[PDB]
DNA sequence: AAAGCAAGCATAAAAGATCTAAACATAAAATC
DNA sequence: GATTTTATGTTTAGATCTTTTATGCTTGCTTT
């Protein structure tokens, strides 16, 4: 079963197509230049620079540096003058660890295979002794600070404060080049690291705006390539990993196809994305977020369902995930609870619907729960403590919150609109009537 | 007759994942059960298949605190029957401690908890939640002293922790039972001048 | 092995050192006209005489001549906004001094300096005054006692030794210990210390324990880049103006005027014209004095597009400014059914606050407490419309 | 793929689609993982023993390092790493040591390895609704560590909530969300009536009775007692687990009338609204003057603050000396104020029929609010076995 | 005349935000 | 080379400063 095979080659390349492929870069001719032209003029003239990417998440930021670095490390000019420095918020989360890093990936002298002797204090004045000593014939440092608040979060913003002092003075060539997704994160630091900052910065909002090219870069995410575009794919990944994330990668060379079959496909794809529903669903996921981590997460969970039985693309599968995109997980949860709990939430509604919106107590919620018991002729035989139960599991599930005693009298706040009871009463299976006849109450 | 069902009932769990626990109705005053609890360790000392910290309320303020006394006296007590660092006793060590000891033999892991009453609730339940999710690696029993009744263990512990518990109760007898075998057996025995 | 160096580097016998380039460095004579002009408008290279600061610099100049000569010492504050040039004043003035020291005019003596936010904990700056006095590293208490013993004892002969303080303001503590003890030390007749220390707000030792560099109007501002471009004509003469009439007006920093006529020329270079034009500057100006808030709300997803009005409807409706989630939803609603356009149910709301959140357009709570968490409105409430048809 | 979803069906029936989701997307180790998956469903659904049945029967079966974790056990967030590194990176015996999520991400990218073993990675955490309380970074590095360590992991996430409630200020990347729905009612009895064949090789074990347990526990007998049990219990609970360990006793007390001589629905509907009442619930004095006590802690907290110049929205805060003045009303003897009735109220404090909101600093000044907690019924009760009515006040 | 609601008020306690004193584990060197 | 010791850098828990809110209490007006 070749052809079979064939379709799990297919599968497996879209997957890593989708998933990794961390290096190639759609659009954004004009910043991604901009950057690589700065990251040569401090790799080659000495110069020192600032730069701060900022843009919502999910925009290509690292796609982008990932591009940079992959075109400039193999010229050997600049992969013998620069020494890279990256460095994260999330990890390095107080100032030493980042500091210690620093001296780590720096290759100084003060560390030794992977790890730093000495006090904090002693590895800043040495760090700070090395880039005293750079001239212009130092080699070029070039830091990559990957989220720029956190480390705004830092105490005094001290070791920014450093970071920008070197590039103002005639110290060694560095490069800072922040990376952040907050828009106003300018504002965030103190008036002397807002002076010592070079105020360039790029931005990265999405191209993709329009439907148009949207749907454009969802053909192109599911197109098999012709195969030269795979060699030469693949000469670029095998000359990056020659000299991090290069140690696993897309690497198409381990893949190669009949153009027959690359025929195929893409018109089943250009055929099944000239449908109306296919178009509707992508339109509706065009209006909730344009940014392409979204798309991708789409296209991976509809690609993963392509089994041997069912081969090709349908736009029926279309419209199945994006079925289980709109709809609301608090009106399947609700479905999921039984009479009892159904009923002190309805009792909830109530309460919150006469009394509008007041905070509540399982006392008053019994109260009026109570009042339902006594002529229902199928609730009679609940005690308090079943309903205590079904109240403490409502806390649990956080489909109420308490207003921030007794565990029986805690105030309380629904965490609900009324539609979405509105439409749970609905969607539940084998509801009892007279608990309808309340809800029409 | 309370305290041979309590070595039957460690015994039993020992010839067995919802831990095995057995609440005994203690009366409201505490220093009199004090005694009592530490013969209660002698006899798993005695037939030993066994060790037992008692965890009192004072050693829980946080979970952090309850988890360290936790392993620090179960250690503590193997070695009493026969030093390692308070910011290092976690349960991961407790485990890789256990099975370095004990697998060639299945002694229990017992836990007191003489003031069931005292706890902070948030606590008791975090902790009956781990106990709960390390039962069947190591063999643990839980015993509640609950000062008052069964209402106080049934509302206090929460819908899920309830759900992840199976507790049975002993009963020892009430105070006033107490003074009146006291009084009628030695302080009105003849032999006594 | 290991254990040498560290004793190497404890005892400070080792010098700190980077590794060199494997290629040489590129020669000067293939340099353009435009390259040579922004290699010299860097920041970093401070020229030997500075530009519209000759009154600062004689007065720093004489006093601390007349402090260096006479052997008495004593404490001087220097502050000011930051981009004055505080500091290259008085690195210069020291410069010029020991320059003159070494021709022997002026008694010879040793020139200290600190920097505060170089410093981890404050107490670690009493090592780093050590640190640049015999050259031995100690303990902070021992390091204490030290600087007393070359402080209490009156031991002649005893040199005076400047001291220069960036940044004075980082060694405040709840004690305020340090910086009390360095303010203490030159008022010791017997040790001659003098201290210079540089601040930003004019009256820190009354706000919590003189010279003021006034900012650069727009002609200061202009003779600064027209002294530092030389004698290429590589900017017209009103292109400097116009960077000091956007720059003198909103902050006056030096440095802000050097990097956008640095920016600027870049953008020459990248209009491949050996001369800039005034247009240049006003693109760089428009880039580097910017916010993208505008392109922002222009360019987020359609529903983020109606929550946007929706928090705007509601600040007119309540007349509040902070608003909980659940109103928030309800005139959402009520935008959805005016648009034909459905919204997703409550939970992609949330979704869409946090992500907007994240982009500090508004600024949102955790959303652990959904419908309840409190939502402002970060940018301005005209800017949305404004986006948003124009 | 195949395979693993293959062997979970049988084990796990009513669940054959969620099981085909997951072993669609971790379940063949060739291909690439998403860098989350957030499964979720109600308490009882079956997540935790299947993501721990998919983790052990991946890592049995193929290459992927597995590891299972709670997160209530996970503190501070070195014991998670510890626990996590210690899976994954068996053997590395006590030179392990991890102190921030810079040294687990490191320690974890060494670990990378050839493609051509086609190595992956998976991470289970359960209850990861505690994974928001805890330090904020840990949350955002667990989605995205198969980006940050460049390996080929998938870190599934287990909790009630919907993913909704997880969000922070600073945003999260992408997840894969996954449903799981609660049973209906066919499907709850298709479960519990999976277990017929252990539940009767159980009763075999314990010669009349045996002579007729053998003819008369079939197929269909079961699947009858199993409608008649979720015709009762159904409308109070849909937790399987509740349900299967209370539906094995009252099977154990349904066969008496088989083992003698519908034919059954009263004799059991008899217990049975007496086995409801003890759902959840699972289990197999004071002295005179604490009484008073007790019940004037009650007045104090029930009958307003201004009522009682003329007797003499929940429970109100009460301070002491209006429960000492109650208590001198109310005792119609006028004892005196020995050490012993203080501490009576120092015990009654301990014993949580009292409790402090406030003033715990100043016991002594007569300052701390206190708080009575105890229902009409009890108080009642205590008012009977003194005799004295306490419903004239 | 007193009883009850109200403007406010004044300290109190409840996060909470941020810093400092005590503890404590680790590095490193003195010595046997 | 191994142990011990102790000097120190790191951690962690308490101390303290905001400020919120807030609620019991003051007292004062108003009302039956
Ligand atoms: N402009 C783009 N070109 C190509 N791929 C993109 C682009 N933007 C996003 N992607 C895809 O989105 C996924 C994540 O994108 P990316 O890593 O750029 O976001 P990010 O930089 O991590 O955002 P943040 O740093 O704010 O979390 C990747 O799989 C990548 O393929
Ligand atoms: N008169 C001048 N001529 C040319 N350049 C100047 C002049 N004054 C200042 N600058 C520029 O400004 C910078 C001065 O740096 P300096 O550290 O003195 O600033 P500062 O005022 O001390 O800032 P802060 O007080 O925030 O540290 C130098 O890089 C220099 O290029
Ligand atoms: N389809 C099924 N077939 C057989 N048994 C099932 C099935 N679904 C659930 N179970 C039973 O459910 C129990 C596991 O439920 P689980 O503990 O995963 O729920 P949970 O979500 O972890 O609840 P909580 O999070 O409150 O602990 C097992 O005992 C298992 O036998
Ligand atoms: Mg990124
Ligand atoms: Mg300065
Ligand atoms: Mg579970």
């Amino acid at each position: 079963p070749e052809a079979d095979r064939e379709l799990v080659s297919i599968r497996r390349f879209l997957k890593e197509r989708l998933q990794r492929d961390y290096t190639t870069l759609r659009g954004y001719a004009k910043e991604r230049s901009n950057v690589r032209l700065l990251l040569q003029r401090t790799a080659e003239m000495g110069e020192s620079n600032s730069l701060l990417l900022l843009g919502p998440r999910g925009s290509g930021k690292t796609t982008l540096i990932n591009s940079v670095l992959a075109d400039l490390l193999p010229n050997k000019s600049f992969g013998e003058n620069t020494l890279i420095v990256h460095l994260d918020g999330n990890l390095h989360t107080d100032d030493r660890v980042a500091l210690k890093s620093i001296t780590v990936q720096m290759q100084l002298e003060n560390a030794a295979d992977g790890k730093v002797f000495g006090s904090f204090a002693e590895n800043l004045a040495f760090l700070l002794q090395c880039l005293k000593a750079g001239g212009k014939h130092s080699k070029s440092v070039i830091f990559i600070l990957e989220e720029f608040d956190l480390f705004c979060a830092h105490h005094n913003q001290t070791l920014l404060y450093n970071l920008f002092d070197v590039s103002q003075s005639a110290q060694a060539p560095i490069c800072v080049l922040g990376v952040t997704c907050r828009l106003d994160v300018i504002e965030l630091l103190e008036k002397r690291v807002k002076s010592r900052f070079s105020h360039r910065q790029v931005f990265l909002f999405p191209s993709l705006r329009r439907f148009e090219d949207y749907v454009d870069l969802c053909r192109d995410l599911l197109s098999l390539p012709t195969g030269n575009s795979l060699l030469l794919a693949a000469e670029k990944i095998y000359n990056l990993q020659n000299i991090y994330f290069s140690r696993n990668h897309f690497d198409p060379g381990e893949y190669g196809f009949s153009p027959r079959l690359r025929d195929a496909w893409n018109k089943q794809i250009c055929k099944v994305l000239a449908t109306q529903q296919a178009r509707s669903t992508l339109q509706a996921l065009h209006d909730f977020d344009i940014s392409e981590a979204y798309l991708k997460n789409f296209l991976f969970r509809l690609v993963a369902h392509l089994r041997p039985q069912s081969p090709h693309i349908t736009a029926e599968k279309m419209a199945a995930v994006g079925s289980q995109f709109e709809g609301d997980d608090k009106i399947e949860l609700l479905c999921g609870l039984s009479v009892l709990e159904l009923c002190l939430i309805i009792a909830i509604k109530h309460h919150s619907q006469i009394y509008d919106r007041d905070s509540f107590n399982f006392e008053i919620i019994y109260a009026r729960f109570s009042k339902f018991a006594k002529v229902s002729t199928t609730m009679q035989a609940v005690e308090r403590s079943i309903v205590l139960k079904a109240f403490e599991h409502l806390r649990i599930a956080e489909l109420i919150m308490p207003l921030t005693v007794q565990k029986e009298f805690e105030m309380h706040k629904l965490a609900l609109t009324y539609s979405q009871i509105h439409h749970c009463m609905q969607r539940y299976q084998a509801l009892p009537t007279e608990v309808a006849q309340w809800a029409q109450s | 007759r309370t305290l041979e069902q309590l070595v039957d009932f460690v015994v039993g769990q020992a010839e067995r994942e919802v831990l095995p626990t057995a609440a005994l109705l203690t009366g409201i005053n505490q220093p009199d059960h004090l005694s009592q609890f530490t013969a209660l360790t002698q006899r798993l000392h005695a037939q030993r298949a066994a060790m037992v910290c008692v965890l009192q309320s004072r050693d829980c303020a946080t979970l952090k605190a309850a988890v360290e006394t936790l392993v620090f006296g179960l250690v503590e007590d193997n070695a009493e029957v026969e030093r390692l660092r308070r910011s290092q006793c976690t349960m991961k060590q407790l485990k890789s401690w256990y099975t370095n000891n004990f697998d060639s033999e299945r002694r229990q892991l017992v836990v007191i908890l003489p003031d069931f009453e005292c706890f902070n609730a948030s606590v008791l339940q975090d902790l009956i939640l781990i106990l709960s999710a390390h039962c069947g690696s190591l063999p643990f029993v839980l015993v509640l002293g609950v000062a008052t009744a069964m209402t106080a263990v049934h509302g206090t512990l929460p819908y899920h922790v309830s759900s992840k518990i199976r507790l049975r109760v002993f009963q020892t007898q009430a105070a006033p039972t107490g003074l009146n075998e006291v009084l009628d057996k030695v302080l009105l025995s003849p032999k006594y001048a | 092995t290991p254990s040498q160096k560290m004793k190497k580097i404890r005892a400070g016998e080792l010098s700190p050192s980077m590794q060199q380039r494997t290629d040489l460095p590129a020669k000067d004579s293939s340099k353009s006209e435009l390259q040579l002009a922004r290699e010299q408008l860097h920041v970093s290279v401070v020229p030997k005489s500075l530009p519209c600061r000759e009154r600062e610099f004689e007065n720093i100049y004489a006093f601390l001549e007349g402090k260096i000569q006479d052997q008495c010492g004593g404490c001087m504050y220097v502050s000011g906004v930051p981009g004055t040039g505080k500091t290259a004043t008085v690195t210069g003035v020291i410069r010029t001094l020991q320059r003159m020291a070494k021709q022997n005019e002026l008694p010879a003596f040793e020139y200290l300096e600190i920097n505060g936010m170089r410093l981890t904990e404050p107490r670690q700056a009493y090592v780093q005054i050590y640190k640049q006095l015999t050259g031995k590293t100690v303990s902070w208490e021992q390091a204490h006692a030290l600087l007393e013993k070359r402080f209490t004892t009156p031991a002649p002969r005893r040199v005076t030794t400047v001291l220069l303080v960036d940044e004075l303001d980082i060694l405040c503590n709840r004690r305020q210990d340090v910086v009390y003890n360095l303010l203490d030390w030159p008022t010791k007749s017997a040790a001659k210390l003098v201290v210079v220390t540089i601040a930003n707000t004019m009256d820190l030792p009354e706000r919590l324990l003189r010279l003021t560099f006034q900012p650069y109007s727009h002609k200061q501002l202009q003779e600064i880049v027209t002294a530092r471009l030389g004698g290429s004509e590589t900017f017209k003469g009103e292109a400097v103006q116009l960077v000091a009439r956007k720059v003198a007006a909103v902050s006056g920093d030096a440095r802000r005027a050097l990097d956008i006529c640095r920016r600027a020329t870049e953008i020459a270079d990248t209009a491949a014209v050996k001369c800039v034009t005034m247009l240049h500057v006003q693109q760089a100006l428009a880039e580097m004095i910017a916010s993208a808030k505008v392109q922002a709300i222009r360019n987020c997803s359609r529903m983020e597009q109606i929550f946007l009005q929706a928090i705007a409807a509601e600040v007119t409706r309540t007349g509040v400014e902070e608003t909980t989630f659940m109103g928030v939803y309800q005139q959402v609603e009520t935008i959805a059914a005016f648009m034909g356009v459905t919204f997703p149910p409550p939970g992609r709301a949330l979704r869409l606050c946090s992500k907007l959140g994240a982009e500090r357009l508004i600024i949102s709570e955790h959303s652990r407490n959904d419908l309840f968490q409190k939502i402002l409105l970060n940018v301005s409430a005209d800017d949305i419309h404004y986006a948003l048809r124009v | 793929m195949e395979a693993i979803c293959s062997s979970l069906e049988p084990l796990f029936p009513c669940r054959e689609a969620a099981i085909e989701t997951l072993g669609e997307l971790i379940g063949d180790s060739s291909e690439t993982y998403p860098s989350a998956i957030y499964l979720f469903g109600h308490s009882g659904t079956g997540k935790t023993a299947l993501t721990r049945a998919f983790l052990k029967e991946c890592g049995k079966r193929q290459n992927v390092r597995t590891a299972h974790l709670n997160a209530i056990e996970c503190y501070t967030t070195k014991i998670m790493l510890e626990i996590l590194l210690d899976s994954l990176a068996p053997d590395q015996g006590d030179a392990l040591k991890v102190d921030n999520m810079l040294d687990f991400v490191e320690q974890l990218r060494r670990q990378a390895a050839t493609r051509v073993e086609d190595q992956g990675f998976l991470i289970a955490v359960d209850n990861a609704e505690r994974l928001r309380d805890m330090d904020a970074n840990v949350l955002p590095v667990l989605l995205r560590l198969q980006e940050l360590t460049n390996l080929n992991l998938c870190v599934i996430l287990l909790s009630q909530l919907p993913f909704e409630k997880f969000y922070n200020k600073t945003g999260l990347s992408e997840i894969v969300c996954l449903h799981l729905a609660q049973y209906n009612k066919a499907e709850t009895q298709r479960i519990l009536g999976s277990d017929f064949q252990q539940v009767r090789n159980q009763l075999l074990e314990q010669k009349k009775r045996l002579e007729i347990c053998q003819e008369a526990v079939t197929e269909d007998f079961y699947n009858n007692y199993l409608n008649l049990f979720l015709s009762v219990f159904y409308k109070a609970c849909r937790d399987v687990p509740e349900l299967q360990l209370t539906a094995r006793k009252c099977l154990s007390t349904y066969l008496e009338p088989v083992l003698d001589g519908s034919r059954l629905w009263r004799h059991i509907a008899g217990p049975l609204r007496s086995a409801l009442t003890q759902i959840y619930m699972r289990i197999e004095e004071l002295p005179y003057y604490a009484k008073f006590l007790l019940i004037a802690a009650f007045l104090a907290s029930h009958n307003a603050a201004k009522q009682d110049k003329r007797l003499f929205l929940g429970p109100k805060s009460f301070s002491i000396d209006r429960l000492l003045a109650i208590f001198y009303a109310i005792l119609e003897e006028k004892v005196g104020l020995t050490c012993n009735l203080l501490s009576q109220i120092s015990t009654l404090v301990h014993l949580n029929l009292l409790s402090f909101v406030s003033g715990e600093q100043n016991i002594m000044e007569g300052s701390a609010r206190l708080q009575c907690t105890i229902g009409l019924e009890f108080v009642l009760q205590i008012g009977k076995v003194v005799g004295f009515n306490v419903r004239q006040y």
